[PDB]
């Protein structure tokens, strides 16, 4: 059917462990540190999208203009494909016109 | 002996001084040694829990950038031709065996792209809310501010037994003036504090401000936070980015 | 940036406004935000009323 | 609907229309957790209404087992030998009193 | 009819003025809500523990 | 079907006072507590004391 | 100033309380259902 | 290691004695708390004799000696709920337990 059969694995999760303990510690970095470095650098994440959060089409546009010459050919053709798709997607057919 | 740590910035006359006891971790059963104050802008502003929830959101969404993706009507493998005879059978024709209507194809409007939600929102307001949460911890019988975060002992059990003896709370976050100048004994004992934590100067922030049951601020560091909130108080129109030199920046 | 028992300031603003337009003041405080707002622009005279209050 | 469900005519415990108001609520067991969110307002009954409840009609079995549990519970049994279980999850203190008295005036 | 055509002309005007005034007084009192802060504090208090 | 003596929230003194109050007719609590006891359970408990 | 003490009249303001201000965001209605949407932004 | 507090009987007299140890003039309750080290010593003696000081969040509202006596005259009854509700002497129709 569509249910489980027994009670599932017991969710051993310590909500108070170290790798979550400092979650945002030293993360008011800018005005609480005499303006040396903004929070706009403290994020450890991909350089395609580290803090210019536009739309989906914008997301891909930034991915291209940042790292396109660093992809295998499948990713380049893929990013080009969806970029063409989205450029057609924005201004063609929708609810508000 | 006594000690009276007033605030350096002149708090206005439209409120009295914001005073409390001054503590220390030196005495294992000897607290309440000295008493001092702070400006109303430091620990006695309006309650303003809404600002605190704003601080909560700007915290919990600050850096997370999820990576979950999918495939579109051209991404997953296969699909260029008409899949089967469109009208010979009684079935349904399609465009592909690789569109999102069949068993294996597309997750049509799923989260495309490793997305991010950074928010460098109003930083002075973030400061005021950080002050607000500090004030909340002040009134909530939680702001036990110590003179200096020295460790009179090396055992973490000394800290645990004092904390149960002080009836501080179930969780503790103690923060100092300088990380290199943080006392070696305090951090060494603190390294096994499985639920308590120690923190440097800039780290006083919102999710941290809810994180423990109570926070233990160092006295000169408390003044440092006051000065920071004071520079947060009445910031003129920025015409240059405040990382470079100014007239009186430090 | 109002502070204190703001409802008294609302009553005072209605009283000053009472001769100003006759109708009762359409005003709302923002108790969490610690503010007072009056429908309509009675601005310069309100600044005068606060100035004559001196504080 | 109705015809898909059974029937049971209007009667009493022991033909008590004559003798006396033989109040038919032998047992009733609310319970709250020491750290329990949903039973918080129900704790209010455990604060206020339960003493008032036994004041109003002491002749019933009032139970607060009050386990460190997940939700409030009402265990009603009576001289009719049946039992009805009443959830009180996320209810109001006024609603707690309403549930209590409505359970009381039943059979 | 119990009276002439011009006989009760205006015979119910003062109450008409009163009714129009009442409609005008009660009608247009739409404006921003007035919000207390203790209500926000109480909604904060809703996660209350026992003793 | 186990007896209600073997479920939660039972107290013999409490149930005895319930036996007093529920009928809205008073009684001597010690006398009634004795009265609810027959002798078969007395024999059963006396035999159970031997094990 | 009754504000701080009135706040002191509750338990510790934990993370379980930071409510968005009433009027933060209008409800994110999925364009469907028995009341809001039957054709979802296009009509018949 | 106990938060339990009871107001003493000689509180006004011991308070006047501690005030004299802190400072002289009439109207003892009208002495304000603008002074710093005097406030420190006064609260120190009051806590040392009493065993119960005001909350540090309550220190800022402490501005005079009358409220200082009053908060020291305020009874603080504290117990667990399984200890407090049970000790309210509820009627025989219920005996609640909190096995936590
Ligand atoms: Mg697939």
């Amino acid at each position: 059917i569509g249910i489980r059969l027994t009670l599932p694995p017991p969710k051993v999760v310590d909500r108070w462990n170290e790798k979550r303990a400092m979650f945002g510690v030293y993360d008011n970095i800018g005005i609480l540190g005499n303006f040396e470095k903004h929070p706009k650098e403290l994020i450890r994440g991909p350089i395609w999208l580290r803090g210019w959060k536009g739309n989906e089409l914008q997301r891909c546009i930034r991915k291209r203009k940042m790292v396109g010459s660093r992809m295998f050919a499948d990713d380049l053709h893929n990013l080009n494909k969806r970029i063409r798709y989205l450029y057609k997607h924005f201004n063609r057919h929708g609810k508000f016109r | 002996e006594p000690v009276l740590r007033k605030v350096e910035l002149p708090v206005p006359t439209h409120r009295r001084p914001v005073q409390a006891w001054v503590e220390s971790l030196r005495g294992f059963e000897q607290e309440r040694v000295g008493l001092a104050d702070l400006h109303p802008d430091v620990f006695a502003t309006a309650p303003r829990l809404d600002i605190l929830h704003q601080v909560a959101m700007w915290q919990k969404n600050f850096k997370r950038i999820s990576y979950a993706k999918t495939k579109t009507r051209a991404e997953v493998r296969g699909g260029g031709r008409k899949p089967w005879p469109q009208k010979g059978t009684g079935r349904a024709r399609h465009g592909s065996i690789r569109s999102p209507l069949w068993r294996g194809g597309g997750v049509a409007h799923g989260p495309r792209g490793p997305t991010s939600y950074y928010y460098m929102l109003p930083m002075k307001v973030r400061a005021l809310g950080l002050k607000v949460a500090l004030t909340v911890k002040l009134a909530q019988d939680d702001l036990h501010i110590m003179d200096s975060l020295e460790l009179p002992t090396g055992d973490p059990q000394y800290l645990t037994e004092l904390a149960h003896y002080r009836r501080w709370g179930d969780s503790v976050l103690l923060v100092d003036l300088t990380h290199e100048e943080m006392p070696q004994s305090i951090v060494e004992a603190t390294s096994r504090l499985k639920t308590f934590n120690l923190i440097p100067a800039v780290g006083l922030n919102v999710h941290s401000m809810l994180k423990h049951q109570t926070l233990v601020l160092t006295l000169p560091t408390v003044a440092f936070l006051e000065d920071k909130l004071l520079w947060q108080d009445s910031r003129y129109r920025p015409l240059y980015p405040f990382s470079l030199p100014y007239s009186d920046f430090p | 940036k109002v502070e204190g028992d703001i409802w008294a300031l609302q009553k005072d603003v209605e009283d000053f406004l009472s001769p100003l337009l006759g109708k009762t003041p359409v005003t709302q405080v923002n108790e969490v935000t610690g503010t007072l707002r009056i429908k309509g622009y009675f601005d310069q005279e309100l600044k005068a009323w606060l100035l004559e209050k001196g504080f | 609907t109705a015809r898909g469900t059974p029937s049971r005519f209007l009667a009493s415990v022991l033909h008590n229309g004559l003798g006396r108001y033989v109040q038919q609520l032998q047992r009733l067991s609310f319970s709250v957790s020491r750290d329990g969110a949903s039973s918080r307002g129900a704790r209010e009954f455990v604060e206020r209404e339960v003493i008032d409840f036994a004041r109003r009609n002491p002749g019933v079995v009032i139970y607060v087992n009050s386990r460190p549990c997940c939700v409030p519970r009402v265990v009603a049994e009576y001289l009719n030998g049946a039992v009805r279980e009443e959830s009180i999850h996320c209810k109001s203190v006024e609603e707690i009193s309403t549930l209590v008295q409505k359970l009381a005036d039943q059979s | 009819p119990y009276m002439t055509r011009e006989q009760e002309r205006g015979h119910a005007a003062v109450r008409r003025r009163e009714a129009f005034e009442a409609i005008k007084a009660a009608a247009t009192s739409k404006f921003p809500p007035h919000r207390f802060i203790a209500d926000q504090l109480d909604h904060l208090n809703v996660t209350k523990k026992w003793s | 079907p186990v007896r209600r003596s073997e479920k939660p929230n039972w107290d013999y003194h409490a149930e005895i006072q319930a036996f007093g109050h529920r009928l809205q007719e008073n009684f001597s609590l010690d006398l009634l507590k004795t009265a609810f006891v027959n002798s078969c359970y007395i024999k059963s408990e006396e035999a159970k004391r031997q094990q | 100033a009754r504000a701080l003490d009135l706040l002191r009249g509750l338990p510790r303001v934990s993370l379980a309380n930071l409510k968005p201000n009433p009027g933060s965001k209008k409800p994110e209605r999925r364009p469907r259902g028995r009341r809001r949407g039957r054709k979802c932004g296009r009509g018949h | 290691r106990s938060r339990a507090y009871t107001p003493p009987e000689d509180l006004q007299s011991r308070l006047e004695s501690y005030v004299k140890e802190v400072f002289l003039p009439s109207n003892w309750q009208d002495i304000s708390l603008e002074d710093s080290r005097l406030k420190f010593n006064l609260l120190a003696h009051l806590a040392d004799d009493l065993g119960h000081v005001v909350p540090n969040s309550r220190l800022h509202q402490m501005c005079r000696v009358r409220d200082v006596l009053d908060f020291y005259n305020v009874p603080i009854q504290d117990r667990s709920k399984f200890d407090e509700l049970s000790a309210s002497n509820l009627p025989p129709n219920l005996k609640i337990t909190w096995s936590y």
